[PDB]
């Protein structure tokens, strides 16, 4: 039995939202404008459904990869020769005269074999384009590292990132230049 | 006397959804020297459903939700709540007799279909062999609802009898809670009267 | 030992319907000159025992009944109900399935107080945003709208070749749902320029 | 061959229709009593007459039009449509005289692939598309962009969307099977004393092989997904001409022939790509007798000896392929009875894409396409054509037919009828082939006529061809009797 | 198990009278459900007739101020000769336009790769999508620009959408578990005699053999593969509430043709072609 396990974590990319003034995305300004002035719990409840709760002050951009690999084998092998023999003999006289001898014999032979084999394999990848990304989601593991296909996938990340880690502002602190904000 | 006998059998089901048509038609094409299919096909497989995807996961709102901006929509929404609520008791599985051997039933209009899992066949799937990892016995299934209490202290109830079939030989029981509880319809009669 | 020689049993039905249950399955041996001579006491194993039904017990959606129509939006001639979740669902038990949240058309019995934005030196784009007024024939569409662009003459020098946007720039901008743990909408212009 | 040829026989006239109130004419028709098969005559002698008359009744058949009338079509565009710089009248006479043209598309723009074919109605009792029915060449507006990969496209106004949904099954299986069997049974036997002798031997074998093999591959390649309009439909100008010169009262006749035009139903919703299936059968044997012998005797003696050797073989082998969509070398290569290269699929595939195939549909009846806005007295036509496409879907359904033998499946083609053979028999009812047997399935009779009231029956009775003949296969799949309410 | 024949139940009272088309229809529910390929119910869950109404048929409102395209849509005259097709279906918005009045409204014109198909209906019980139900190329006169990244081409997205992102997930799977077995098997027996005699002059003698033998041989090979593997390209697609969603033309002429009273039989036709939820967040990609 073999096991193995991969996990990599890339950081290609690494950015700062500024602390002030930022311009904010139309259908979130439009939701904002949109909200009653009266607070309803249903009503503002909704900008969380649709817009979440933080925004991202910093954080990396990244890709993942996660590997197991993990094999199984088994052989039973036998082997068997046998065999077994008697005879009897017997003479009697008195003119009168008889001989007479008897056999039996017996052989068996076996063989016998039986091989037993599981392969699984479980992967994901995060970050990267999707036929480098398939490449290399598509590799069995049994190796680890194919370092052709992995370094064809980062190369693909560095164009199109996914996010690793991150440090959050609540959403609320961004509504601002908006009617009626501070209400 | 001297007697032999062989059988061979080998099965395989490649499906795919997204991607390019001769890319799907391509890696689908199943290579019995190498079935999970090959590395190079796969990828530009890979490539072309960045062109042409389809939804493979979604979070679902009620159709009911959506009407607007016509005559008579307030009224119009809470009907077709109504309708949707009467659709899934036209189509609910639960008026199918299940199934043997861990198909799914689903209603053809008036009718059920079994939808046999690999391998095993026939209309109770009662045909075959299965294949993969199995937990054994008979699972629990439910039977429908019966009909709603009349709005007993301003509330509707029901409930559910888990007898069809129940669950058996070591089976998991039915999802789901046995009853259910609901407010009655006056918001809709006076209100948007 | 050809251990196979002793039979295929059926895997005795899970012990636990959810939770991490086992089940196993025992040789069929008779004790003969072939097991004593072929090492079978030694090598083969008498029955096997493996995991079943792993997957937690599934924890059914629980909703509370729902609250009084709130007090009635004079700008939205809406009224709101809500209700509670009691316990969400897990491990693969039902879904809440009705709607958590209700709306219902109003007569309102309020005004609205609500202001324009009148943004001083600022420049108001026809979705009402007031842009910094150095972006008024900027040559970029800064509005969005590009009514920062309706009518210009020679536009202020824009930077000079194309270039492309930061590969992935749009989720520094999305926000975040932390009880979710996953991203929702665009909050922040990560075209703007 | 045994056969009989059978002639195509009509029915006797139906009595004239008093005359059409709007049509100017009178109608009579004949049911088929019995379709041409075997090269029996090929009849199709006029099955509907027609004539003139002096009209004493009053006719209110102008719809009248709010848009602009087209010259030649009698379309009514709306007043919008004119000098977009296209043409929606269907012979151009909405742009006739425009002092200035407003194109609304600023690009180059393909219709999607294949649309027109959708247009067409369908006789859903053979699957047959037939005549043209909706306008794909109409637009309206139109000029809002769609792309499927980066070739832009004009939406047609009669379809909701057509989009590329896309998703391929492939289907395997090869099952193999072997047995064989061996028999040997030897002999010797000898005296002698001093005088008298006697030997001898017999030695014999008896065997068999056989070998069978099963495969199938289906490919189910789906590339569009196409959904119609369900309501304002513009209609093809073929079809809303036939559709005006129906008449008000009920001759079956001039129903019909719309229906042998234009089909019985239209397409609402349909999965557009491509089948490739491949299934190859095969059976082989082998057979041996062996059987030797010498018998001696002496006292003067006599000697006899003999051998007999046997050996039989055969193998029979069945393959069938079928490919729809696609492009005639992708087809053909495929159709070859060598399974494909993946390049093949591949490229099969990729030209599925421009010319699918329809591999599953959403009909409505015909009838529902004459509205109000486009005919007048829509509810007589309506009413007329919901009982002829009963009357009809009774005429074209292919039980009338003769029984094929060798299983052959009889197709009524029109008023003849064609037995389509399986692989391994030939000629016209299929009866010219080497097998002693081969699995006739079971074919129904037509349905009896509704019966009573309080709850009407219906019957059929398995006889047309009778299921069980030379090791028959399957029973009919359907209701054997049937019944519907009054009210 | 045996197959059961459908059975109808008997009909339902009927639903209030359509103002509209002067009609009353009835229910008739299925009582026995048809099983194990057993006939299924032929006919009609519904029948209806004509009536005369105590309840009207109600008018269409007008679109005011705001521009009426010609399906009965409205739309905001900021959208009037965008150059655009801000109405769905039909533009109207375009007509008639002079060429110095029209203007570019984005540098470019090509949405993500296959929008359409997150504006789509889904129906819960087939798990089939559904015809189009939201417009999800409504551009609101706004120039939305993405670069993507998966494929390398920017793309304009609909003023109404929450977010669309190309990040990619890719997910793979695989079990693969094989047993093959062989076994053989020999046998022989042999039994053997002899006796000779004398008796005074007199003699005779005898012998024998026996024997026999047996082989078996036997085998079972099985193997068995799963993959299931996932790619998304639309990490997410997340369609916003319903008061800023866009209708799709012929739902929203659907929905105005709906009775407001409680004929299941024109609910039904709704629901078969728009199916019970739209889409309100998933991922696009592929299986
Ligand atoms: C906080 C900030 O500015 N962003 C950081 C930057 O300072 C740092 O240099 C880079 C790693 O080199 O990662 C990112
Ligand atoms: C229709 O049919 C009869 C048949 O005798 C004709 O003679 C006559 O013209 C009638 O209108
Ligand atoms: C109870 O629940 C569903 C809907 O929640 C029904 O459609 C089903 O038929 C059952 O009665
Ligand atoms: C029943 O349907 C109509 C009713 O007259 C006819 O085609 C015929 O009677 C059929 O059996
Ligand atoms: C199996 O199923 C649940 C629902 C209970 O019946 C327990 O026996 C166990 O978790
Ligand atoms: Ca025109």
């Amino acid at each position: 039995s073999s096991f193995i396990r991969i996990h990599k974590v890339m950081k290609v990319l690494n950015f700062t939202t500024k602390a002030k003034d930022l311009h904010l995305s139309d259908v979130f300004l439009k939701a904002l404008n949109h909200l009653p002035l009266e607070y309803n719990s249903a009503l503002y409840s909704r900008i969380f459904d649709d817009f979440g709760t933080h925004y991202f002050t910093s954080g990396s951009l990244g890709g993942v990869y996660d590997l197991l690999y993990q094999f199984s084998s088994e052989e039973l092998k036998n082997s068997g020769l046998t065999e077994e023999e008697a005879k009897h003999c017997v003479r009697i006289e008195t003119t009168k005269v008889e001989h007479r001898c008897t056999t039996n014999k017996l052989s068996e032979k076996h063989e016998g074999s039986f091989i037993q084999g599981a392969e699984k394999s479980i992967s994901l990848i995060r970050g990267g384009r999707s036929e480098y990304g398939a490449a290399l989601a598509w590799e069995k593991g049994s190796s680890g590292l194919e370092e052709k296909t992995f370094s064809e996938w980062l190369e693909s990340v560095k164009e199109n990132p996914a996010v690793i880690d991150f440090e959050l502002a609540p959403i609320v602190d961004l509504v601002r230049n908006i009617p009626c904000a501070v209400t | 006397a001297a007697s032999g006998t062989q059988n061979n059998v080998l099965r395989g089901e490649p499906f795919i959804r997204g991607g390019g048509a001769g890319f799907i038609s391509g890696l689908s094409y199943l290579e019995l020297d190498n079935p999970a299919g090959n590395k190079r096909r796969y990828s530009a497989w890979a490539e072309s459903v960045t062109n042409l995807p389809q939804v493979i996961k979604q979070k679902l709102t009620p159709l009911y939700e959506l009407v607007k901006e016509v005559p008579c929509a307030s009224v119009k929404k809470l009907y077709l709540k109504w309708a949707l609520e009467e659709y899934l008791d036209e189509f609910d599985p639960c008026h199918c007799r299940p199934c043997q051997n861990g198909g799914l039933a689903t209603v053809e209009g008036t009718h059920c279909l079994c939808h046999c899992k690999p391998y095993t066949f026939g209309a109770a799937c009662e045909q075959g062999v299965l294949v993969g990892n199995q937990a054994g016995g008979v699972d629990g299934g439910w039977s429908c609802w019966s009909s709603w209490s009349p709005c007993v202290q301003g509330k509707k109830t029901r409930s559910r009898e888990c007898n069809n079939p129940p669950p058996s030989g070591g089976g998991r029981s039915c999802v789901g809670e046995t009853t259910e509880s609901t407010q009655c319809e006056d918001e809709e009669l006076e209100h948007l009267r | 030992c050809f251990c196979d020689h002793y039979a295929w049993t059926q895997w005795t039905s899970c012990s636990k319907t959810c939770n991490s249950g086992t089940q196993s399955r025992h040789r069929q041996i008779v004790v003969d000159k072939y097991y004593q001579e072929n090492f079978c006491e030694q090598i083969c194993s008498k029955q096997e025992t493996r995991e079943c039904n792993w997957q937690r017990c599934p924890i059914n959606c629980l909703l509370g009944d729902f609250g009084p129509w709130s007090d009635c939006d004079p700008c939205i001639e809406k009224q709101s109900k809500v209700r509670s979740v009691l316990r969400p669902s897990q491990f693969g038990g039902q879904p809440c399935t009705a709607p958590l949240v209700a709306f219902q058309p109003c007569i309102p019995s309020k005004l609205c107080k609500i202001e324009e934005a009148d943004c001083k030196n600022k420049f108001r784009c026809d979705s009402g945003r007031c842009i910094a007024r150095k972006l008024e024939c900027n040559g970029e569409n800064d509005c969005g709208d590009n009514s920062d662009e309706r009518d210009c003459g020679r536009t202020k020098a824009v930077c000079t070749r194309k270039y492309n946007p930061i590969p992935s720039v749009q989720l520094m901008g999305n926000g975040f749902h932390f009880l979710a743990g996953e991203p929702r909408g665009e909050v922040l212009d990560n075209s703007f320029t | 061959v045994t056969l009989m040829p059978i002639d195509c026989e009509l029915s006797s006239w139906s009595s004239w229709t008093t005359c059409d109130p709007c049509q100017k004419k009178r109608y009579r028709y004949a049911y088929l009593l019995q379709p041409s098969q075997f090269h029996g005559e090929p009849c199709n002698f006029s099955d509907k007459e027609v004539e003139d008359c002096v009209t004493n009744r009053p006719c209110r058949s102008q719809v009248r039009c709010e848009g602009f009338v087209c010259a030649q079509t009698g379309r009514c565009v709306n007043r919008r449509l004119l000098c977009n710089g296209d043409n929606d009248c269907g012979d151009q006479s909405d742009e006739a005289n425009c002092r200035r043209i407003y194109k609304k598309c600023q690009h180059e723009m393909d219709q999607y692939w294949g649309i027109g074919s959708l247009a067409s109605g369908i006789n859903l009792f053979t699957n047959s598309f037939e005549g043209p029915v909706l306008d794909h060449r109409y637009y309206a507006g139109g000029c809002s962009p769609h792309y499927i990969l980066n070739t832009r496209f004009r939406k047609p106004y009669n379809v909701e969307s057509y989009t590329p949904q896309t998703q391929g099954k492939y289907e395997f299986i090869l099952k193999e099977y072997e047995s064989y069997s061996d028999f040997e049974r030897n002999v010797t036997e000898k005296m002698a004393s001093k005088d008298r002798g006697k030997h001898y031997i017999r030695r014999t074998k008896r065997f068999s092989h056989t070998k069978s093999v099963f495969l199938h591959a289906r490919s189910d390649l789906e590339v569009a997904h196409y959904k119609l309009k369900p309501r304002s439909l513009m209609l093809h100008y073929e079809f809303l001409q036939r559709v005006k010169r129906l008449p008000l009262e009920y001759s079956y006749g001039e129903y019909r022939d719309l229906f042998r035009d234009f089909g019985t139903h239209y397409i609402t919703e349909a999965v557009l790509g491509g089948i490739y299936e491949y299934t190859l059968v095969m059976n082989k044997e082998a057979m041996e007798r062996g059987d030797y012998t010498l018998n001696n005797v002496h006292a003067r003696g006599i000697l006899n000896e003999i051998k007999d050797r046997n050996k039989r073989d055969t193998m029979v082998e069945d393959l069938v392929v079928l490919v729809r969509g696609g492009a005639s070398e992708h087809i053909t290569t495929l159709a070859y009875q060598e399974l494909p290269t993946a390049d093949l699929m591949q490229e099969w595939g990729d030209a599925v894409q421009y010319n699918p195939a329809i591999i599953k549909v959403k009909v409505e009846p015909l009838y529902e396409l004459v509205t109000a806005t486009d005919f007048a007295y829509s509810s007589t036509v309506r009413q007329n054509m919901k009982q002829a496409l009963e009357e009809f879907q009774k005429e074209v359904s292919s039980c009338h037919c003769a029984p094929c033998q060798g299983n052959g499946v009889p197709v009524l083609k029109g008023s003849r009828c064609d037995c389509i053979c399986p692989v391994g028999s030939q000629g016209l009812a299929c009866e010219v082939s080497y097998r002693k047997n081969t699995p006739i399935d079971g074919k129904w009779n037509c349905w009896s006529n509704w019966s009573s009231c309080s709850g009407r029956r219906k019957t059929r009775q398995r006889q047309c061809n009778n299921p069980p003949p030379q090791n028959g296969g399957s029973p009919c799949s359907g209701p054997a009797s049937e019944t519907l309410d009054c009210s | 198990s045996s197959p059961v024949n459908c059975q109808w139940d008997f009909y339902a009272p009927w639903s209030e009278c359509n103002g509209c088309t002067k009609t009353q229809t009835r229910r008739r529910s299925v009582a026995v459900y048809g099983q194990y390929g057993g006939q299924p119910c032929v006919g009609n869950a519904f029948e209806t007739q004509s009536c005369e109404p105590t309840r009207g048929c109600p008018t269409e409102e007008g679109c005011g101020e705001r521009f009426r395209c010609f399906s009965g849509q409205c739309i905001s005259k900021s959208l009037v000769c965008n150059g655009d097709s801000d109405c769905d279906e039909d533009s109207a918005d375009e007509d008639r336009c002079e060429d110095s009045e029209r203007r570019p409204s984005c540098d470019i014109d090509k949405p993500p790769p296959n929008i359409e198909l997150t504006g789509n209906g889904y129906n819960e019980l087939t798990g089939q999508f559904r015809n189009r139900v939201i417009n999800t190329k409504s551009f609101g006169g706004q120039c939305r620009k993405v670069f993507s990244g998966d494929g390398k081409d920017f793309y304009r997205l609909s003023g109404n959408v929450l977010s669309y992102t190309f990040q990619v997930k890719i997910n793979n799977d695989f079990n693969y578990e094989f047993y093959n077995s062989t076994w053989s098997y020999v046998k022989h027996t042999s039994t053997e005699h002899t006796s000779s005699s004398r008796k005074r002059r007199s003699s005779s003698s005898s012998s024998r053999s026996y024997t026999s033998h047996t082989n078996e041989i036997h085998k079972g090979k099985s193997y068995q593969l799963l993959v299931v593997e996932n790619t998304v390209e639309v990490a997410q697609f997340i369609n916003n509430n319903p008061e800023f969603l866009q209708l799709a033309e012929p739902f929203w002429k659907e929905l105005s043709h709906l009775p407001s009273l409680y004929d299941y039989s024109a609910y039904r036709r709704l629901i078969d072609q728009y199916g019970t939820h739209y889409l309100q967040s998933g991922s696009l990609g592929g299986e």
